[PDB]
Formats: C-alpha cells, sequence, structure tokens
C-alpha cells in the first residue's frame, strides 16, 4: 500500500513544475511591456523547465513506480538524452542570467550597449546548443553505455544510468561545476556593489542584501549539490554509493526547475501579469 | 497594383533599418535637465562644464537695469543719460534686496570675462558632450506653472542648480528655491528620477557668511539650533561658516530623503566657479544613479 | 482695463433656452445614429479593417 | 474701479443661471441607454522608439501622424500597417502634430517655440518656420492649407500665415498656459484651453472671444467640438470631463466617475457623437454616453499613460496613443 502513497507525491511534483514554468513563459510571451533583454532568457529557463517538467520527470516517475521500463530500448536512451540536456540548459541558463546581473551592476552604462534582442538570441541559442554537444553527441556515438550491469544496456526491460569514468567528470564538470564558479564569483562581486552603494548611502544620510542574495544561490546550491557531488564520487569509487541513494538525490535536482519559477518572480512586472492570467 | 504593396514593404524596411541604427544611439545618449533660477547662475556651471563684445554690450546694458532699478526702488543729467554710447558709459551694498546680475558688480567696478559675465538665452539650451562614457545630452527649460517638468520621464537625473550664496535676498530667495524643490521632489512623475544638486557660490558664501552683517539666523530661525554634522568636512574654511555650509545642505537633504526611499536620491555637491572638476562630479554621480536604479530592480536591494 | 471691456461685450450676447439647446443635441445624435460604426460594429466583409 | 467687473462677473453668472430651465438628464432620461460595448483592438501599429504625445488622424483616414520626444515624426499607414515617411526633427522635444485637409503638408509641434510644416510631397523639408512666441507650443491645427493655428505656453494663441510668416491675428487676454484647442468642422470658430480652469472659444475673422466657460475647478487638458458644431467637451486633470453648449454658455452635463481619481490627457467624440472617447491618467480609455452622462465601456489594453485619442472622419476606428511607443488603433 506504501507504493500507492508514494505516487501521490510525485504525480503532484509533476503537475506542480508544468504549471509554474508555463504561468512564467505565458507571461513573457502574452504581455509585450514584461518582455525585455533580461527577460528574454527567463523564457529559456522557463522553456527548459517546461520540457523537463513533462517530458523527462513524467517518465521517470513510471520507471521508479512500475519497476521496469515498458518502452523500447532506443527510447530509453533517447529519454536520457532529454533527461540531461533540460539539466544542462537549466543550470547553464542560471549562469547566464548571474552574468547578465553582473554586467549590470558592475559595469554600467555599457549593459544598453551590449545587451541586443539580436544579441540576446545569439548567447541563448549558444546555451542550447552547448547542450547538444553535451546531449546530442554521446547517444550519437553511443559512448554513455559503459562492465558492471553489462546486460542492462543490452536488456529493454530495466535500464540504468552507466557510464564511463571519462564522461561522469566531464559532464559534471560542463554542466554544474563550470557554472558554479562562475556564478559564485559574479555573485560575488555583485554583493561587493551592494554594499558600497549601502555605505555610501549612509555616509550621506541619518543587510537585506544579503537575505535575497542567498535565495538565488542557496536554492541552486542546495537542490544540485548533493546530487553532482555524489555524481562525480560513485563512478570513481563504486562500491561507496548505493543504488537507492543515487535516484533519491537526482529527483531532489528535478525540483529545482519546479522551484526556479518562484526564485525568479515576485518582480511588479511579473505580479501584474499574474492577476491579469488569474 | 500587388506591386506597390511589395513597394510599400521596401520603403518599410528602409524606415525600420534607419529607425534601426538610431536606436542604439538614442539608448546610449543621457538626457538631463538642468533646473535653476534667474541669480542661481546655471550658466556657470554649464560653460565650466563644457563673442568678448557681444557680451560686454549686454553687460553694460545689465549695469544700465540695476542703476535704474536702485534709483526707483530708494549729476541726474548723468542718471537720466544712461537711463535713456560713449557718453553714456562716461546701489551694491543694497544690491542684495534689489534684482541685479551676479557678475554685474564686478562688471561695474571694472580673460575670464566670458565665463564671468555670459548672455542668456531664451530658448532651449541643449549641450552635448562626452566623458569617455556613453553620449551625454544636457536639456535647459530655458514660468510659474512649470508644466514642462510632466513631460519630463526619460531622463537619468535632474540637474538643480541653487545659488547658496543668495539667502539674503529676500523679495528668502533661497526658501523659494527650496519651495520648488519640494514640488519637483513631491511630483506624481517623477517617480524614478534622481536629482544632483549643486551649492553654487561657496566662495561667495563664506564672505556672507563671513561679515556679520547679515546673520543667517535672521531668516532661519533654527539655524542656530542646527549644529554642524559629526561627519567630515573638508578644510583648508573655518568650523564658524562650515556649520552653515551644513546647514544649508541640510535643509535640502531633509526634506529629500523624508519624502520617498528607493529611486528618490539628491547628491548634494559644494561648488565653486574656479573649480572645473563638476564634469567629473557628474559622471561619478551619474555612474551611482544606474546601479541604485538596477540595484533597487529585482529586488537586490 | 481690458477685461471689463473683454466682459462688456459679455453682456450683449443672446441666449437660448437649454431644453431647445438639449432637445436639438438629442435630435441630431438620433438622426446620426444609423451612420456610425461605434454604435453598430461594420460587417466584417463590411469593415475595411477585417 | 474692479467691483464692477466683479459685479458685472456676478451679473453674467446670473444670466447663465437663469437661462437653465430643465437639466440635460432629465431629458435624456427617457432615451434608450447604448449598453455596454465590447471593444477590441484591430491593430497595434508598433515600432517607434519613446513615448509619444499627439496623434492626428488623416483627412482620408488612411494616414496618421504621431510624434514623440525622441525626435522621429513616422506617418502610419493603419491598413497595412507599415510606416510611409519619417521626419526627422530639429528639435528634440515635440509636444504635438497636425495633419493638412489636403494631406500635402504635416505639421509638428515642440517644445521650443517653433511650428515646423513638413512637407509630405521624396525628400521630407520644411517650408517654412514660425515662431514668435515666449512660451511651448502645445497644440497645431490646419484650418486650411494657407492657416495653421497654434497654440502657446504664453497664454496667447495665434494664427500663422504660411506665405506671410507673420501672426495675422493674436488672441491674448487669456490666464493660464493655453494647452489644447479644438477647430469646428465649418472652420468658423475654434476653441482654446489653459492651466486657468477657463474654456473660451474665438472667432477667427474677429479676434475676439465670443463666450467664456469657466466651470471647472483644475487645470483642463483636453478639448473637441461635437460634430454639430454647436457644443464642445473638455478634459481636466480634475476626474470631471464637462460638456459645454455654446449656445446655452452653461455646462449641460459633467461627466465625473467616483472611482476615478486619475488625470485626464486627450478627449475626443465619435463620428455620430453619442460616444465620448476620453483617455485617463489611469492607463485606460473611457467611453462614455454623451446623453445619459453614464458609463458604456472599459478600455484599458495600454500599459503606459494614454496621450492622445483621435477618430477618423469616416468614423470607422478610434486610435489612442501612449507613453509605451504603441499606437494601439481601435476599431
Ligand atoms: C538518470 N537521470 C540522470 C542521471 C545522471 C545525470 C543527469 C543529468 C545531467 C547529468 O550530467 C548527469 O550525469 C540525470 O538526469
Amino acid at each position: 500500500v506504501w507504493v500507492v502513497g508514494m505516487g501521490i507525491v510525485m504525480s503532484l511534483i509533476v503537475l506542480a513544475i508544468v504549471f509554474g514554468n508555463v504561468l512564467v513563459i505565458t507571461a513573457i510571451a502574452k504581455f509585450e511591456r514584461l518582455q525585455t533583454v533580461t527577460n528574454y532568457f527567463i523564457t529559456s529557463l522557463a522553456c527548459a523547465d517546461l520540457v523537463m517538467g513533462l517530458a523527462v520527470v513524467p517518465f521517470g516517475a513510471a520507471h521508479i513506480l512500475t519497476k521496469t521500463w515498458t518502452f523500447g530500448n532506443f527510447w530509453c536512451e533517447f529519454w536520457t538524452s532529454i533527461d540531461v540536456l533540460c539539466v544542462t540548459a537549466s543550470i547553464e541558463t542560471l549562469c547566464v542570467i548571474a552574468v547578465d546581473r553582473y554586467f549590470a551592476i558592475t559595469s554600467p552604462f555599457k549593459y544598453q550597449s551590449l545587451l541586443t534582442k539580436n544579441k540576446a538570441r545569439v548567447i541563448i541559442l549558444m546555451v542550447w546548443i552547448v547542450s547538444g554537444l553535451t546531449s546530442f553527441l554521446p547517444i550519437q556515438m553511443h559512448w554513455y553505455r559503459a562492465q558492471e550491469a553489462i546486460n542492462c544496456y543490452a536488456e529493454e526491460t530495466c535500464c540504468d544510468f552507466f557510464t564511463n569514468q571519462a564522461y561522469a567528470i566531464a559532464s559534471s564538470i560542463v554542466s554544474f561545476y563550470v557554472p558554479l564558479v562562475i556564478m559564485v564569483f559574479v555573485y560575488s562581486r555583485v554583493f561587493q556593489e551592494a554594499k558600497r552603494q549601502l555605505q555610501k548611502i549612509d555616509k550621506s544620510e541619518g543587510h537585506k542584501a544579503l537575505k535575497t542574495l542567498g535565495i538565488i544561490m542557496g536554492t541552486f546550491t542546495l537542490c544540485w549539490l548533493p546530487f553532482f557531488i555524489v555524481n562525480i564520487v560513485h563512478v570513481i569509487q563504486d562500491n561507496l554509493i548505493r543504488k537507492e541513494v543515487y535516484i533519491l538525490l537526482n529527483w531532489i535536482g528535478y525540483v529545482n526547475s519546479g522551484f526556479n519559477p518562484l526564485i525568479y518572480c515576485r518582480s511588479p512586472d511579473f505580479r501584474i501579469a499574474f492577476q491579469e492570467l488569474l | 497594383q500587388r506591386n506597390e504593396e511589395k513597394a510599400q514593404r521596401e520603403a518599410n524596411k528602409k524606415i525600420e533599418k534607419q529607425l534601426q541604427k538610431d536606436k542604439q544611439v538614442y539608448r546610449a545618449t543621457h538626457r538631463l535637465l538642468l533646473l535653476g533660477a534667474g541669480e542661481s547662475g546655471k550658466s556657470t556651471i554649464v560653460k565650466q562644464m563644457r563673442k568678448v563684445q557681444d557680451i560686454k554690450n549686454n553687460l553694460k546694458e545689465a549695469i544700465e537695469t540695476i542703476v535704474a532699478a536702485m534709483s526707483n526702488l530708494v549729476n541726474q543729467f548723468r542718471v537720466d543719460y544712461i537711463l535713456s554710447p560713449p557718453e553714456f558709459y562716461e546701489c551694491y551694498e543694497r544690491s542684495n534686496e534689489y534684482q541685479l546680475i551676479d557678475c554685474a558688480q564686478y562688471f561695474l567696478d571694472k580673460d575670464q570675462d566670458l565665463l564671468r559675465c555670459r548672455v542668456l538665452t531664451s530658448g532651449i539650451f541643449e549641450t552635448k558632450f562626452q566623458v569617455d562614457k556613453v553620449n551625454f545630452h544636457m536639456f535647459d527649460v530655458g514660468d510659474e506653472r512649470r508644466k514642462w517638468i510632466q513631460c519630463f520621464n526619460d531622463v537619468t537625473a535632474i540637474i538643480f542648480v541653487v545659488a547658496s550664496s543668495s539667502y539674503n535676498m529676500v523679495i528668502n530667495r533661497l526658501q523659494e528655491a527650496l519651495n520648488l524643490f519640494k514640488s519637483i521632489w513631491n511630483n506624481r512623475w517623477l517617480r524614478t528620477i534622481s536629482v544632483i544638486l549643486f551649492l553654487n557660490k561657496q566662495d561667495l558664501l563664506a564672505e556672507k557668511v563671513l561679515a556679520g552683517k547679515s546673520k543667517i539666523e535672521d531668516y532661519f530661525p533654527e539655524f542656530a539650533r542646527y549644529t554642524t554634522p559629526e561627519d567630515a568636512t573638508p578644510e583648508p574654511e573655518d568650523p564658524r561658516v562650515t556649520r552653515a555650509k551644513y546647514f544649508i545642505r541640510d535643509e535640502f537633504l531633509r526634506i529629500s530623503t523624508a519624502s520617498g526611499d528607493g529611486r528618490h536620491y539628491c547628491y548634494p555637491h559644494f561648488t565653486c566657479a574656479v573649480d572645473t572638476e563638476n564634469i567629473r562630479r557628474v559622471f561619478n554621480d551619474c555612474r551611482d544613479i544606474i546601479q541604485r536604479m538596477h540595484l533597487r530592480q529585482y529586488e537586490l536591494l | 482695463r481690458k477685461l471689463v471691456e473683454q466682459l462688456k461685450m459679455e453682456a450683449n450676447i443672446d441666449r437660448i433656452k437649454v431644453s431647445k439647446a438639449a432637445a436639438d443635441l438629442m435630435a441630431y445624435c438620433e438622426a446620426h445614429a444609423k451612420e456610425d460604426p461605434l454604435l453598430t460594429p461594420v460587417p466584417a466583409s463590411e469593415n475595411p479593417f477585417r | 474701479l474692479r467691483q464692477e467687473a466683479e459685479q458685472l462677473k456676478n451679473q453674467i453668472r446670473d444670466a447663465r443661471k437663469a437661462c437653465a430651465d430643465a437639466t440635460l438628464s432629465q431629458i435624456t432620461n427617457n432615451i434608450d441607454p447604448v449598453g455596454r460595448i465590447q471593444m477590441r483592438t484591430r491593430r497595434t501599429l508598433r515600432g517607434h522608439l519613446a513615448k509619444i504625445y499627439a496623434m492626428h488622424w488623416g483627412t482620408d483616414s488612411r494616414l496618421l501622424v504621431s510624434a514623440s520626444q525622441d525626435g522621429k515624426l513616422i506617418i502610419w499607414d493603419s491598413y497595412t500597417t507599415n510606416k510611409v515617411h519619417a521626419i526627422p526633427l530639429r528639435s528634440s522635444w515635440v509636444m504635438t502634430c497636425a495633419y493638412a485637409p489636403s494631406g500635402n503638408y504635416v505639421a509638428c509641434g515642440g517644445l521650443d517655440n517653433i511650428c515646423s510644416i513638413y512637407n509630405l510631397k521624396g525628400n521630407v523639408r520644411v517650408s517654412r518656420e514660425l515662431a514668435g512666441h515666449t512660451g511651448y507650443l502645445s497644440c497645431c491645427r490646419f484650418l486650411d492649407d494657407n492657416q495653421i493655428v497654434t497654440s502657446s505656453g504664453d497664454t496667447t494663441c495665434a494664427l500663422w500665415d504660411i506665405e506671410t510668416g507673420q501672426q495675422t491675428t493674436t488672441f491674448t487676454g487669456h490666464t493660464g498656459d493655453v494647452m489644447s484647442l479644438s477647430l469646428a468642422p465649418d472652420t468658423r470658430l475654434f476653441v482654446s484651453g489653459a492651466c486657468d480652469a477657463s474654456a473660451k472659444l474665438w472667432d477667427v475673422r474677429e479676434g475676439m472671444c465670443r463666450q467664456t466657460f469657466t466651470g471647472h475647478e483644475s487645470d483642463i487638458n483636453a478639448i473637441c467640438f461635437f460634430p454639430n458644431g454647436n457644443a464642445f467637451a473638455t478634459g481636466s486633470d480634475d476626474a470631471t470631463c464637462r460638456l459645454f453648449d455654446l449656445r446655452a454658455d452653461q455646462e449641460l452635463m459633467t461627466y465625473s466617475h467616483d472611482n476615478i481619481i486619475c488625470g485626464i490627457t486627450s478627449v475626443s467624440f465619435s463620428k455620430s457623437g453619442r460616444l465620448l472617447l476620453a483617455g485617463y491618467d489611469d492607463f485606460n480609455c473611457n467611453v462614455w454616453d454623451a446623453l445619459k452622462a453614464d458609463r458604456a465601456g472599459v478600455l484599458a489594453g495600454h500599459d503606459n499613460r494614454v496621450s492622445c485619442l483621435g477618430v477618423t472622419d469616416d468614423g470607422m476606428a478610434v486610435a489612442t496613443g501612449s507613453w509605451d511607443s504603441f499606437l494601439k488603433i481601435w476599431n
């Protein structure tokens, strides 16, 4: 009977991710005023979250619940490619925003000139194309397949992610580690700018910045690091990891996409659009 | 027929292409508005930030205007000849109460003459200059209603020049200038526009302050109660005028900060006619305008 | 001076009953009511826009 | 001295009260209501740089011109949605635009006291420059090709002759800075509104105001003639917009809403005059019944505040401006 209870919670998570990203995507397209240079990027995050919540999680929920992959061998490999592209796109997009906010604050008087509608599409397309070198290329060359559970790749009943030592390190570095270093570095410099500006205000007059800056970095770090710290150590030390442990951290990471719109919201423009939508 | 509709598309493409090129230029350029009274000497800042015979003729006429006004406000043939030329060419103590050009006294007593005395213009004077940053364009209104202010909503900052020394010119002029500052601050349309104000004639401020003939306490009773702030004050100046210097700033500052929080800041700068660094001061303050505007965006502040 | 002169001409202005003005104002609107697409939207084929 | 004028002013008000017998709403009570109007946005003409300030329909209703603080005055085609000509402006700020009845010339305003008459007919060049006002130019209109009527912030309205280049007649004696003017269909008279809450009409040939209306309490910013030519409506900064009939010398019906407390920027009648399309500072445009003095439909399709509103000579469609550079054409 415990299996029935777990299904309700998993079903709600899939529903929550679908509605949350849809509203953000709908608001940007429906209203021209909300559509801006910075808001063009969040459409990509909304698009990345939308496909992840509908074409990755729902199939993954069936895999755990039914304890078997009813679909064909090729489609399971296809699902893995879609599963990794969405995570790579979502994490990279958050890193792109970190670059966007860093340029606006640290180097003003050039943000209007550097960023443009034509320029916004180029970098967004580059981010998505970057996922192609991380998702499409492995399956085409079948390099994702591992010798433990060698028959798992062959058998169509159940398939598990068994990756070579090279890909596990390289993909984790590209998807999460490299965006992490960029995101932390620019946000630290942004915090210095806020501290300097606040100090200047107190100089000629008679912090809350950390609280709001913590949410953006904290949610990204809390919801992905436990998985990616384990996504690099299971391959080097096979005996250390447990099979159920790996899955539990993976689904924690999927919740970040569902909670992503909440972090990047509460602005006056989106609050108006929420009332207009409902 | 259908070719004309296709032809109209080609003409539309040229217009869209031409507008697209100017979109980057317009976005790069920054707009400022200069506000100041007649005696505020706003022309000095514009000239400092950025012929002689023509200026001399107006200056000579300006001397006659003060001379004629002084007689009416209180060698008659000589006075009549000037009021009505080499013959015409051949007061200041009471000039505070009367209305006169600031540089008229220097001209009357008598190469930086153009900077000291400049002919004003009724029309809007647009000043464009570059400080190695994005393009800067300064606009001057050039009336009691002041309805053109509501038209200005895209300017990054507003320059509000104040003649600090002109506190004894009761018609007090400074309180009148302060009164206009409250109206622009409490304007229902100037929500996201800051102000950069210059307390001009600081050197002239000390001279009036140093001399005990005019007491700031007479115009402002609270000045005696007001004490100098503990914050650092540049000196080279006596503390007697230094306390006076901060009081006029505090009066402007108290109204500016109390009314609104966020996207409404004032950047008081003490300035002098000789000083030419004011161009860099605006750029340093203009940079703070965009940052604080962006800090409030995304609720990062 | 001029305002008194300007207001002097205001005294010698013929006036009409408000009821007469209201009836004329209402009658004109009734006459032109049919020929107004804002009151009744034009047919899609008839409307040049769509 | 001033006592006689004050006594005369009180006597003038007494005549207006005596001239009133029945309320306008009393007569229009039996009139069937127009009902709710489902009003849509047939076109969304966009593609401009900055906030626009004024818009005027062409005589043939095919074209219209919009002027903006960006200094780019572009003439737009409504049906094909594509711009025809873009006229660069010597002055960065403009506060008015006007279209010739013949369509040959297009008049652009300006914060500087200049009213440039651009030549549409293939390089746009200024035909003449009209100047000579202390204040800013706020409105411009074309009685004909020869005559251009302009409003200034110097509390004076003047008529410009293109060939002479000088003010043929100057209309003075008005308190506040004049904001908006409208021209009657017969072109015999026109009106003018200032911040002094006073609305006056003038005779072009005579040059002296015929009637003075001072019903409003706040500054007024919009005014337009009824199609019949015997009445006009005024839009003030106060929430109320009143309708005046020149014959009755008094306000007939006041259009005010308790909930609405924002300002009003532009007003415009329909072709039949039943619908009074008025912009607002609340980011919405309201269309109210002229006779019943009751709201008929609410339209809030804009993001920034509406700055202009005009109706075609054919009456087919209405265009409202905005500070978001969005010319939303409603049909
Ligand atoms: C089974 N789900 C997979 C497993 C490992 C993995 C994911 C996403 C991005 C990566 O770079 C990964 O290595 C997950 O979506």
